[PDB]
Parts: structure tokens; sequence; C-alpha cells
């Protein structure tokens, strides 16, 4: 198994303002990362892909950026529906992980 | 083993960066961030297991051709130093292209920055394949005539950099200029026409013909032609979509007609040296 | 546009075993792989295991090998999840989704409320 650790756990901050959740790897993961937006009771949404490729329909303020096992994803300017559970996924083996969640909370 | 496992993909799925050829409809590697899974990927079934090895294969092949022929006894040659460095320049500028190529071809789908930076050397060996299999050809049919063979390299040189520095930029990599590039490369090849044509005013009609040097430089230029008009029409997908999708399309075929001409150059030259060694390193006409 | 449907909300005893429908459309079905994600009640995403509709071969997670069983429709364009046996622990949402060459997920279904309860 390869065990995805996020952090942090949760976290608030105002409409405008740029966060960072990371996202560490047991093990090399060779930018097989993806990373995952959900609201609450609905189903996720892809954000970022292959570590920093970005979505289609996915803003411009969202950033992936990482390797090997450290991994980051940067909202800047944060927007009102931008609130919810923040996930990362490997997929460079079996078992597919993700990390524990991120709950962002816009105020 | 279950690590950095993928399926092939339909094109329309496909990243704009990755889409190429349109008539490959399916059996294309998604877009894979990692060397291991792309190297690896040479022994799966996709788009580009063709190119790949017939230029991984095509260089070893060269590669052997090559050492082979430095380690020729020094008996066969007028001048066997410097006869080694001309040959030694074709070999070079023919590994280095196929080197390039089967790289490109491997790592193509690593990332968009990736293939930009590959796919420059891809162009790149081209030029220096052309630009190197002229080296011999000049040194033995210029032989007894210095100054013009000089002449020729310098020419062949200044518009092989400006095909280097010319594919350096983003939109010839743009599937737009996909005629572009075969006429850039097909004119760089052709421009030996100017030292053939002064080979043909000086040693006469006669003297050309007999050594074979002409009907030999025919076949090059219909390997050119071909090749070039295979590439950029894209036949035979253009005709069957989506039934070439892995094997004989057209840049597998011209893939295969980059080694079997490098090849058929090679004869060329190895005769004009055969031919040269029989007459001696003399001027007497 | 792709559509992923899953079928409604289950409400199951323990020991009973249900089956969830993941009707796929606006793609060819056979192209891509399809996956099953759990998740439990304030918690995060669980890979149970892909199926390849095409070949028929399906990688199971260890937790689950014993659990879920993936079955398909190739004429009607649907995948199936089997949970046998069912516990308490159970009670989740289970998603279908799609992969796109390598196993990230840009298409999801809405997700299937498996409810174990005893009453
Ligand atoms: C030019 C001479 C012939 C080339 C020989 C073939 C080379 C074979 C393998 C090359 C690369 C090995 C894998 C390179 C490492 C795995 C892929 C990667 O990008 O990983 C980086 C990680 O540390 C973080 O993500
Ligand atoms: C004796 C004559 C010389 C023979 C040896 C020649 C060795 C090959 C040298 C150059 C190859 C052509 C240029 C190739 C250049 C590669 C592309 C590039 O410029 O990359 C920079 C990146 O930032 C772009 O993304
Ligand atoms: C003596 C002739 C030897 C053969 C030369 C063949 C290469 C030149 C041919 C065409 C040059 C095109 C210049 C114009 C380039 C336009 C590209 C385009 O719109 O392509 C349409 C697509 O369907 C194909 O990509
Ligand atoms: C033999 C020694 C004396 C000869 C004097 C110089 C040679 C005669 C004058 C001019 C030669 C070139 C004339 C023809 C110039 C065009 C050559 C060419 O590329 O032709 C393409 C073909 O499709 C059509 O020919
Ligand atoms: C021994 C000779 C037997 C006959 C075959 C050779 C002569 C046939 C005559 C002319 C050849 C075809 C001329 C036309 C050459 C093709 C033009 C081309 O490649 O255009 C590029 C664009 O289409 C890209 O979209
Ligand atoms: C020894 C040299 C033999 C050369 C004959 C090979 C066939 C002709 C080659 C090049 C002419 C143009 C065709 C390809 C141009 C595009 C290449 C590319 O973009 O990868
Ligand atoms: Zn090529």
């Amino acid at each position: 198994d390869i065990q995805m650790t996020q952090s942090p756990a949760s976290l608030s901050a105002s409409v405008g303002e740029t966060v960072t959740i990371t996202c560490r790897a047991s093990g090399n993961i060779h930018n097989f990362l993806a990373w995952y937006q959900q609201k609450q009771g609905k189903s996720p949404q892809v954000l970022v892909y292959n570590a920093k490729t970005l979505a289609d329909g996915v803003p411009s303020r969202f950033s992936g950026s990482g390797s090997g096992t450290q991994y980051s994803l940067k909202i800047n300017s944060l927007q009102p529906e931008d609130f919810g559970s923040y996930y990362c996924q490997q997929f460079w083996s079996t078992p597919y992980t993700f990390g524990g969640g991120t709950k962002l909370e816009i105020n | 083993e279950f690590e950095g496992r993928w399926r092939v993909i339909p094109h329309d799925v496909l990243p704009d960066w990755l889409k190429d050829n349109d008539f490959l409809l399916h059996g294309h590697r998604p877009p894979m961030p990692s060397f291991r899974a792309c190297f690896k990927s040479i022994f799966r079934i996709h788009t580009e297991t063709g190119n790949i090895w017939t230029h991984l294969l095509g260089c070893v092949f060269f590669l052997c051709l090559g050492i082979f022929y430095m380690f020729r006894p020094n008996i066969s040659f007028v001048a066997p130093l410097q006869e080694k460095v001309v040959f030694g320049l074709f070999f070079l500028g023919a590994i280095l292209c196929l080197s390039f190529s089967w790289l490109f071809h491997t790592v193509y789908c690593h990332s968009e920055g990736v293939s930009r930076l590959f796919s420059k050397l891809d162009y790149s060996g081209i030029a220096l394949l052309i630009m190197g299999s002229f080296v011999p050809w000049l040194y033995y049919s210029f032989y007894c005539n210095p100054q013009p063979c000089f002449i020729y390299l310098i020419v062949i040189c200044v518009l092989g950099i400006a095909a280097i520095i010319v594919s350096q930029w983003d939109m010839f990599a743009t599937p737009q200029y996909r005629g572009v590039r075969a006429g850039v490369f097909l004119g760089l090849g052709l421009s030996g026409i100017i030292p053939t044509l002064h080979y043909v005013i000086s040693e006469g009609f006669l003297k050309a013909a007999t050594i074979g040097q002409i009907g030999w430089l025919m076949l090059m230029a219909s390997l050119y032609i071909t090749g070039a008009a295979l590439y950029a029409a894209r036949i035979p997908e253009r005709f069957f979509p989506g039934k070439c999708d892995i094997w004989f399309h057209s840049h597998q075929l011209f893939h295969i007609f980059v080694v079997a001409g490098a090849f058929v150059h090679f004869h060329g030259v190895s005769n004009l040296q055969e031919f040269r060694f029989m007459i001696g390193g003399g001027c007497s006409e | 546009e792709v559509l992923l449907q899953q079928s409604g909300p289950e409400l199951v005893k323990p020991g009973a075993s249900v089956r969830i429908t993941c009707k796929a459309s606006g793609y060819t079905f056979t192209d891509f792989n399809m996956d099953w994600v759990k998740q439990s009640p304030g918690k995060s995403l669980e890979w149970i295991g892909d199926f390849n509709p095409n070949s028929g071969g399906s990688i199971y997670n260890q937790k689950f090998k014993d659990k879920a069983t993936f079955t398909v429709d190739k004429s009607s364009s649907t995948a199936y999840m089997e949970l046998r046996s069912l516990t308490f622990e159970d009670t989740a949402v289970y998603y279908c989704a799609r992969e796109t060459g390598t196993a990230w997920f840009a298409y999801w279904g809405q997700g299937t409320l498996v409810t174990v309860s005893a009453a």
C-alpha cells in the first residue's frame, strides 16, 4: 500500500487569499497524482491530474506542483465557490490510495 | 507488474499537444509524466511502437556498421585517416538522427514541455543526417577538384544550420506545418542538384553514368520525394482511417525509408571509395 | 457529454447482498476502464477496484476481494458492483468513476447510498 497523507486537516481562509494544501506519499508515485474537490452531498470533481495538468473547465487559480513523494495544490485568490473537501490521489500503484482530505472553509 | 499501468485511448480524448495525425483514430498512449512508464511503453502495442523500433534497431545497426568500418584495415584506403573521418561524420550524423528519433518517439507522451524539447532534437537529427551524408560524397566526387568541394561543404553547412535554427520554432511543430517541415528538409536534401550538376558539367555525362553516380543519385532523389510525399500527405491512413493505427502509417513508413535511404547512401559512397582505391590518389588527368 | 448514472439508494439488512448499477453513456463503453470508490460517512475515499469492460479483467483492492464483484453488460453499457454479506461498516456512498488511459477520474457517477440497518 502507498499511504497518502494530507495536510492541513482543515483550514478557514477569507475570500481573495492564497492557500496551499500539501500531500505526501509513502513512496515515489512518479507524478501520477490527481487532486479532486468535493462539495457536501455531491460527487467529487477532478481539478488537477498528472501532478500539474489542470482539468478542462477548472480555472487558472488552481496550480498543481510537486515531484516524487511531496505534492501541492495552491489556490490563488479564493472564491466563495472554492469551499469544500479537497482530496489527493495516487494512481501509480494498486491499490490506488487517497489522502484523508482537507476541509477548506471560506468566510 | 501493477505499477504505472495504462490503456490505449482514442484520438478525441488526447490533449492538444499530443493530437497530431487525426487519421490514427485509436491506440494512443495517454499523457504519462514518468520516463519509467515511457521507456516501459516500448514493449507495448500503440501508435508509436513501429516508429520506435524502426529507429531503435536502425540506431544499433548503424552503430555496428560505424564501429566495423573504423576497424577496417588501413591497407584498403588511399588516405586512411581523413577517409575514415569523412565516413565517421556520415555515421555520426546517422547515429544522432536515429537516437534523437527513437528517444523522441518514446518520451513523446511525457509532458507538453518534454515533447517540445525532444521534437526539436527530432528535427535537428534529420538535418544532421543530411549534412553528414554530403561530407563523404563531396570528398569523393570532387577529389581532384578541391576548391569546389570545400565551397559546397560551406553551402550545405549554412543551409543545414538554417534548418536547425528554423526547427527550433514552436509553429514548426504544429500539424498545420506538416508540409512546411517536409519541404524544408526535402529542399535541403535536394540541394545536392547543384554539386551534381557541377560534377556532370566538369567530368562529363559519360564518366558520371559509367561510375553509376547518375543512376544512384536518381534512386536517392526518389527516396527523398517518396518519403516527403508520404509524410506530408499522410498516406495510407488518409485512405483507411482507423485501419492503419498501429501498422504501416505514413510516419512509420517514413521511418523505414530513413534507414533504407541511409543504407543505400552508404552503399553509394562505399563504392566511390572502392573505385578511388583502384585508380589511386593521384591527379593524372 | 459523458454521463454515469447510478442506481437509487438501498436499505438492506445485515448479511444480505446489494447490486449497484452504473449506466455509462456518451462514449464507447469498452474504450475506458471503470473504477468503484467507497466513501464512508464523514470519511475519505477508498478504492474498491478497477474493471475492464473490454477484456473482462478486474483488479480488486485486497481489502474488498471477498466483498465486491464487478460484472458487466456490454450490450446495455452498464457496469455492476455486487456487495456480498453486508455489515454495519458497509454503510457507505458507493461511486463508479471512469478512467482516461491512466486511473485519474474525470467522470463520476452521482453515488449510491447503501444503508445497512437492522430494524
Ligand atoms: C541515451 C542513451 C540510452 C538511454 C537508455 C534508456 C534509459 C532508461 C530509463 C530512463 C529513466 C529511468 C526512470 C527515471 C525515473 C522514473 C520516472 C520519473 O520521472 O521519476 C522521477 C521521480 O524520481 C520523481 O517523479
Ligand atoms: C562536428 C560537428 C558537430 C557534431 C555534434 C553535434 C551535436 C548535437 C548538437 C546540437 C543538436 C541541435 C540542437 C538541439 C537543441 C535541442 C532543443 C533545445 O534548444 O532545447 C532547449 C529547451 O529549453 C527547449 O525546450
Ligand atoms: C515535387 C513535389 C514533391 C512532393 C512535395 C510534397 C510536400 C508539399 C505539399 C504540400 C505543402 C502544403 C503547404 C500548405 C500547408 C497547409 C496545411 C494544411 O492546411 O493541411 C491540410 C491537412 O489536410 C494536411 O495537413
Ligand atoms: C559541358 C561543358 C559546357 C557546358 C556549359 C554549361 C552547361 C549548359 C548550361 C546550363 C545547364 C543548366 C540548364 C538548365 C537549368 C535548370 C536545371 C534543372 O534543375 O532542370 C530541371 C529539369 O526538370 C529541366 O532541365
Ligand atoms: C514511372 C512513373 C509512374 C507514375 C507515377 C509518378 C508520376 C505521377 C505524377 C505526379 C505525381 C503526383 C503529383 C502531386 C504530388 C502530391 C502533392 C502533395 O503531396 O500535396 C501535399 C498535400 O496534399 C498535403 O495535404
Ligand atoms: C542519407 C539520406 C537519405 C534521406 C532520404 C529519406 C527520405 C526523405 C527525408 C526527408 C525529406 C522530408 C520528409 C520528412 C520531413 C519531416 C520530418 C519530421 O518532421 O519529423
Ligand atoms: Zn519520427
